[PDB]
Parts: C-alpha cells; sequence; structure tokens
RNA sequence: UUCAUCUAGACAGCCGGACGGUGGCCAUGGAAGUCGGAAUCCGCUAAGGAGUGUGUAACAACUCACCGGCCGAAUGAACUA
C-alpha cells in the first residue's frame, strides 16, 4: 500500500528549541524556550551566553533545527 | 477564538490506494482513478501507517477550521467512489403524456433527449461527459439509472435533468409531473 | 348520555341485535342522580351543581369497560367526580 | 440524565426486593397492549422497561447486596424489560408466549414485505372500489358488495407502505406485521 | 393519474417547502433564516401555501 | 498612559482634632507613573466615602514590585467599563508571566472588543488563578496540556534592501 | 451576562409506543388527540397531554412532548454590546 505523502517538514517549539535573537540587545544569541507562555511571547533562558530571562514575543527571534 | 490546533482521521481501504503531493490528490484503485484540483483549502497532509491519514490545520479562524472538515468530505467520497462506486435512480413521474427518452450521439457529444415533456413538441437536450454512463433501466418501473465514480459527475447532469423537466408559466405544486431523483444509492453496496 | 361524546356498541351475528350496556361515562352518574336531570342546565356549561348522594362505591367494575383490574372499589373514584362539577359525592380528592 | 430523581428512588427501593430476574423487551411496541401487558401486571410485577444505567453497574454490581444478580452487564441491547419475578418456575414460559401479532396498523407503518390475497369475500361496503387505481384488481361486485375473482399478488419487496396500501388491509382483518414479543433469557437466583 | 407514493416522491421537490414572509425566496422544510442576503438573513418562515 | 508602573497607595483623612486620629485607608492600584497614581486614588475613594483633596491626603507612595516576575501563572480578573449605553461587569482570563505585564494587555484587549476606552474602565479585581482545571474559559485552559507544541506556518523574513533576486520561500 | 443541564450516557441522529376511563361535562348539525366555554383527574408505568402539530362527516389518518436501545462525550434557553 504505497500511499506517497509529500514531506511537509517544519521547525515545532518544543521545550529544548535553541533561538537566534535577530533583534534586540542579544543580537545574535542563542537561547532555549522553556515555558511557552502564549501563542506570540516566548521565555528563553540562555544564560552563559550573556542574556536575561525574559519572554520575548516571535517576531523578535528565528530559530533552528537543532534541538535539545 | 483562533484555535491552536485540531485534526482528522480520513481512512483509506485496501483497494484503493492513494497518491498525494503539495495540494493535489490522485486517488486510485479498483476502478480507475480521480484526480481532485485542491489549492484551496490551505492544509497539509501526513501519512501516519499505510491506511490512516492526518489533516492538519494550524491557527485558523472559524472559516478554515470549518473548510477543513469540508476537505475531509471531499476525500473520504473519493475512496468510496472508486471501491463502493455509485448508482442513481431517477423516476419517472407522468399523467396523460408518455415521457419516453431516448439516446442520440450527435458528433462525439452523447447527448440524451427527451421527448413529449407535458405534450410540448419541442425537443430536449442535455449533454454528459465522461466517468457516467446512463441505462435506460428496465425488469423494474420506468427509471433511468445512471452510474460513474465522482460526485460530481453523476449528480450535477441527473439533477440538471431534475432542473429541465420543471414546470414553467403555471403553478408548480398541482402539475406534479416530471423526473425526480428517488434514491443515491453505490453500485456495490453490502458485500 | 345519547349522541354527546361517549360509547355503545352494537354487534350483529345471525339474527341477535346486540342492545348491550357497556354504558360509558355518564350512565353510572346517571342511574345515581335526581330525575329532573332534562332540564335548567340544557342551556349553559353544564358544570353547576352542590350535591353530594351515596356511599355505595363497590359499583365499580361491573358496569363500565375496564381494563385496569387493580382496585376493588377505587377506581371511579379515580375517573371522576372531577369530570362532572354537577355534583360533588367525593369532596377532598382534587 | 432526564429524569434520575423521581426514577433513582424506584432504581432503588424495589429492584433489591426481587430474587430472579426474567429479561424481555420490545423495542417498537403498540399501545392497545401497552395499556394492556403493562396494566394488566398490576400489583406485584412492574415490568421494567427504563433506561440504561451504564455507569451504575459499577455501584450495584460490585457491593454484593444480592448475590446472584451480577450478570445483566451486556444486556442493555434493545429496549430491555426486566420483570420481577420471585415466583416459581410453573407459570413462567406459557405466559411469555401471549401473542406475535396483534390488531393492524396506525395507517402507514414501516412493511416493506410480500403480502396474500386469497379468494374469500370479507363484506366490504362499496367506498373504496373507485379508488383501486394502484393494481386494479378484477374484482366482482354481487348487487353493491364486492367479491374477489381469483388469487393475484399485490406487489414485490422493496417499497413503502403509507395511507392507500395499509388502509385496504386495515379494512381486511389481517396483521402478521404488528412486530410484537420477544422471548430472551431465564435464570434463578 | 398520478399514484399516491409517486405524488410523495415530487412532493419533496416542489410544495413541501418553507419561504420567507419578506422576500419571498423558497427555503428548506427545516430552518431558521432566509440564505439570501437582501433580506439579511431574517427569521419570518412559514409554511408554503399547499394545495386545497 | 503609557506602559503601566503598579502601586500601593494609603490616605488618612486629616486630622480634625475635635475628632483625631482616622482609619488610614488602602488601596492597591495600576498607573503608568507616580502623579497619576496620585490622582486616581481620590477618584476611587471619593466614590465611596466623602474625602476630597482639600480634607486628606498622601502619606507615602510606594511604587511595588512584583515577587516572581518570570514564572508563568493564570490571572483571573474582574472588570467594570461603561459601554455607549450601559455600564457592565466583566470576567476575563488573561495569560501573563507578572500583574503589570496582565493588565497591560486588559487595557489594550477591550478597547478591541469592545472599544471601552482607559477613561471609563475601572479595573477593580485582580486575582490569579494558581492551579489548573479551574479556569472558567477554556481557551486558556486548553494551553494548559502535555507537550502540546506546534508549528507555525508562512514565515515572512524581513527586507532591509528593496529589491532582491531570490524570490523567497517560507520554510519553517 | 445569567438560567439550566452536565460518563448514574447529556444535546443530536437511526427505530418506533404516545394509551385506558372516554369516542371527558356540556355545546350543538354531530365536536372523539388536535373548533368554543369549563372541570385540567387518575390508572398504567417507559410514558403519554383530558392533548403541541396537520386532517374531516362527529370521523378515520400523520406524528410530537412524554419515552424507552445504540455511538459516546459534552450541549442548550433567554439575553448584553
Ligand atoms: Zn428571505
Amino acid at each position: 500500500t504505497d500511499s506517497i505523502v509529500k514531506a511537509s517538514n517544519w521547525r515545532l517549539v518544543e521545550v529544548g528549541r535553541v533561538v537566534l535573537i535577530k533583534k534586540g540587545q542579544s543580537a545574535g544569541k542563542l537561547a532555549a524556550i522553556v515555558e511557552i507562555i502564549d501563542q506570540k511571547k516566548v521565555l528563553i533562558d540562555g544564560p552563559k551566553a550573556g542574556v536575561p530571562r525574559q519572554a520575548i514575543n516571535l517576531g523578535q527571534v528565528v530559530l533552528t533545527p537543532l534541538t535539545f | 477564538m483562533k484555535y491552536i490546533q485540531t485534526e482528522q482521521q480520513i481512512e483509506v481501504p485496501e483497494g484503493v490506494t492513494v497518491s498525494i503531493k503539495s495540494r493535489i490528490v490522485k486517488v486510485v484503485g479498483p476502478r480507475g482513478t480521480l484526480t481532485k484540483n485542491l489549492k484551496h483549502i490551505d492544509v497539509t497532509f501526513t501519512k501516519v501507517n499505510n491506511q490512516l491519514i492526518k489533516v492538519a490545520v494550524h491557527n485558523g479562524g472559524r472559516k478554515h477550521v470549518a473548510a477543513l472538515r469540508t476537505v475531509k468530505s471531499l476525500v473520504d467520497n473519493m475512496i468510496t467512489g472508486v471501491t463502493k462506486g455509485y448508482k442513481y435512480k431517477m423516476r419517472y413521474v407522468y399523467a396523460h403524456f408518455p415521457i419516453n427518452v431516448n439516446i442520440v450521439e450527435k458528433d462525439g457529444a452523447k447527448f440524451i433527449e427527451v421527448r413529449n415533456f407535458l405534450g410540448d413538441k419541442k425537443i430536449r437536450n442535455v449533454p454528459v461527459r465522461d466517468g457516467v454512463t446512463i441505462e435506460f433501466s428496465t425488469n423494474v418501473k420506468d427509471e433511468i439509472v445512471l452510474s460513474g465514480n465522482s460526485v460530481e459527475d453523476v449528480s450535477q447532469n441527473a439533477a440538471d435533468l431534475q432542473q429541465i423537466c420543471r414546470v414553467r408559466n403555471k403553478d408548480i405544486r398541482k402539475f406534479l409531473d416530471g423526473i425526480y431523483v428517488s434514491h443515491k444509492g453505490f453500485i456495490t453496496e453490502d458485500l | 348520555k345519547g349522541i354527546k361524546v361517549t360509547v355503545q356498541l352494537k354487534i350483529q351475528n345471525r339474527q341477535a341485535a346486540a342492545s348491550v350496556v357497556p354504558s360509558a361515562s355518564s350512565l353510572v352518574i346517571t342511574a345515581l342522580k335526581e330525575p329532573p336531570r332534562d332540564r335548567k342546565k340544557d342551556k349553559n356549561v353544564k358544570h353547576s351543581g352542590n350535591i353530594q348522594l351515596d356511599e355505595i362505591i363497590e359499583i365499580a367494575r361491573q358496569m363500565r369497560d375496564k381494563s385496569f383490574g387493580r382496585t376493588l372499589a377505587s377506581v371511579t373514584k379515580e375517573i371522576l367526580g372531577t369530570a362532572q362539577s354537577v355534583g360533588c359525592r367525593v369532596d377532598f380528592k382534587n | 440524565r432526564e429524569k434520575k430523581a423521581e426514577y433513582f428512588a424506584k432504581l432503588r427501593e424495589y429492584l433489591e426486593e426481587y430474587k430472579s430476574l426474567f429479561v424481555v423487551g420490545v423495542d417498537n411496541v403498540s399501545s392497545q397492549q401497552m395499556h394492556e401487558v403493562r396494566k394488566e401486571l398490576r400489583g406485584r410485577a412492574v415490568v421494567l422497561m427504563g433506561k440504561n444505567t451504564m455507569v451504575r453497574r459499577a455501584i450495584r454490581g460490585f457491593l454484593s447486596d444480592l448475590p446472584d444478580f451480577e450478570k445483566l452487564l451486556p444486556f442493555v441491547k434493545g429496549n430491555v424489560g426486566f420483570v420481577f419475578t420471585n415466583e416459581p418456575l410453573t407459570e413462567i414460559k406459557n405466559v411469555i408466549v401471549s401473542n406475535r401479532v396483534a390488531a393492524p396498523a396506525r395507517a402507514g407503518a414501516v412493511a416493506p414485505e410480500d403480502i396474500w390475497v386469497r379468494a374469500v369475500n370479507t363484506g366490504m361496503e362499496p367506498g373504496k372500489t373507485s379508488f383501486f387505481q394502484a393494481l386494479g384488481v378484477p374484482t366482482k361486485i354481487a348487487r353493491g358488495t364486492i367479491e374477489i375473482v381469483s388469487d393475484v399478488k399485490v406487489v414485490d419487496a422493496g417499497n413503502k407502505v403509507g395511507q392507500s396500501e395499509a388502509s385496504l388491509l386495515n379494512l381486511l382483518n389481517i396483521s402478521p406485521f404488528t412486530f410484537g414479543l420477544t422471548v430472551v433469557q431465564v435464570y434463578d437466583n | 393519474i398520478i399514484e399516491p407514493s409517486l405524488k410523495a416522491l415530487a412532493s419533496k421537490y416542489n410544495c413541501d417547502k418553507s419561504v420567507c414572509r419578506k422576500c419571498y425566496a423558497r427555503l428548506p422544510p427545516r430552518a431558521t433564516n432566509c440564505r439570501k442576503r437582501k433580506c439579511g438573513h431574517t427569521n419570518q418562515l412559514r409554511p408554503k401555501k399547499k394545495l386545497k | 498612559m503609557a506602559h503601566f508602573k503598579e502601586y500601593q497607595v494609603i490616605g488618612r483623612r486629616l486630622p480634625t482634632e475635635s475628632v483625631p486620629e482616622p482609619k488610614l485607608f488602602r488601596m492597591r492600584i495600576f498607573a503608568s507613573n507616580e502623579v497619576i497614581a496620585k490622582s486616581r486614588y481620590w477618584y476611587f475613594l471619593q466614590k465611596l466615602h466623602k474625602v476630597k483633596k482639600a480634607s486628606g491626603e498622601i502619606v507615602s507612595i510606594n511604587q511595588i514590585n512584583e515577587a516572581h516576575p518570570t514564572k508563568v501563572k493564570n490571572f483571573g480578573v474582574w472588570v467594570r467599563y461603561d459601554s455607549r449605553s450601559g455600564t457592565h461587569n466583566m470576567y476575563k482570563e488573561i495569560r501573563d508571566v507578572s500583574r503589570v505585564a496582565a493588565v497591560e494587555t486588559l487595557y489594550q484587549d477591550m478597547a478591541a472588543r469592545h472599544r471601552a476606552r482607559f477613561r471609563s474602565i475601572h479595573i477593580l479585581k485582580v486575582a490569579e488563578i494558581e492551579k489548573t482545571a479551574d479556569v472558567k474559559r477554556q481557551y486558556v485552559k486548553q494551553f494548559l496540556t502535555k507537550d502540546l507544541k506546534f508549528p507555525l506556518p508562512h514565515r515572512v523574513q524581513k527586507s532591509t534592501k528593496t529589491f532582491s533576486y531570490k524570490r523567497p520561500s517560507t520554510f519553517y
């Protein structure tokens, strides 16, 4: 029963996505999303990169398929 | 509310063998193929295990979680419309004028034409297309009976007959005659 | 009783006209009530009366079309008294 | 959970009080018979056609209020009648076979099956004689009243019976379709 | 004549429907609103005046 | 006015020595700074008992900082506002991280789904819902589940140069 | 915003019972489950109205509240802007 379905790959945000701060004052550091607060705001924790523990938005940040 | 995520679980029987890409669906099974242009629903698909198909929406509205049910009701017809198939029946009702129909091949077209509706002299003509096949049914009481694989093919022309054989310029609820659908069946049920 | 809303049956089998009285609701009352019946309340509505008649409640199965089979005398208490307000004859059970 | 407080005292107060259970049931019943065969059992035998209780089969069948009761778990199939019988095993199997069919239909019950007509005169007054334009029975009429000539069929299977098909049969004193009683299961204490 | 088990089958498409009291559109036999926008999905639904 | 601060505030109703030592009332309000924290304090108590600015005073004013500004939790909230026609009393359930971040949305929220502006709303009591399953509005309850985590389609990317040679895709 | 429900199976949908007294008292031309007034009751219980919807000569007919079996999780009734 070969029933070919396309691939439709994504980048879905489980606790353990390392992200990339595109604008702000981290400006290219590596956080880790920890407590998803709402659909647009997202918590971060990357404390040895020099970041705070804040709840940034989603338009302010990009991410990567690398995931712990 | 703009719901975050829903799904449905479309079944694929063993006789049919689906083959989809990005938004174009090509079903094929025991009795030929159907293909469905589906480029306006904005939903994604993921195989789970060889018979169950996942459909998905993420961050819909109200209407974009309603149409996510509409894409379900199209595909499950297609696995039914290839394996189980359809067959309609379509009964005469006529008083004081027999409603005699006959089929014509007028230059590649295959019209089905209807004569003596409500005592007119005028000759009807109704075209069909591929994917249907009528049959003037006998051993039973005076029906036209057609079949096919889609549901856009069987119902559309056959209800257009029921759109043709409505009386006009008289009243309606007293001149009851015409052609009307009786039962929407499958060509092979009950196995 | 007559051609009002009650029932009397008739059966014909081989020269036998069943003029029997299954005798639906009214004749249980009318055979108890006082003989001036036909006058003075056959113009307006018939629910006028403050009369109490009898305590002979054991006539409650042998008169009219029983289908209950449940109480020795507690049938027509639980049928009527309510269904005609032309006499009381049972003073509490509404 | 439409009516659970008026009928769950009545689920309690005499479901403990009876020692042997004889289940019956009719999914789709009559009403001349449901002022008969529910009303004729008066005094000790409420025929219980109540509802499904399928969360409280775990408080009724686990605490063991009655020792030989825990059997009715898969038996809520069809509208269940479980008459309470603390009566011996002599008057049981002959009263539960009372009738199969009853008085004819309510002019349009579901009956898609075949029927037979015998050549016996009934005594129909001249009524519906100008209303036989569905089959057209060749009928002799002896000075006002009809008479069946020969034995012909009516119709095949796969149709629906409404007014003009049942009412000739409702005026015919034949009704083998009344969808009556069943016989299911008996068990002691 | 048309026998009364196929006057029924042509009843279900011509007569036994409902209408809107405002725009006289033809409506299904069980509904709440005229779907047709010019009377604004209103609520006034009567049956259709049958024969006789 | 702005992204708000949050305050306590305590007033006294100036002691006439005929009947001295009054009772030292207290609010806990929301404000953009301290001068409007003062000038909304009389407004809550002018509608309560006969005090005005020439009867009492502020005896101290403190910017309350929130205890755990990073932990997530559910805020229950009771809201009274004035509509175009008739006043109402509501119950939203905002989902945020700290108290002035909670009602930062709600002034901006009920200005959208009701068009109730800032001067016509009385944010009365802002509780918290600390445990699950009794958040009454279930649209924020469905967030509070086990490994729910979701994709996010249609990633536009930014634009700095006005032209582009690439015709981008939106894989994400 | 309330008021009701709410895995003791809800709201659907599929199957149908929807009576006995009685085809209530009259009121008439007779009003019978479905024209008017008034009595507005009990039996059976699963549950049935002294009847919510059509039909007629009072008829006879449909089927609904009330119910009983199935999937199995939730849904209505007014409002407010
Ligand atoms: Zn309309």
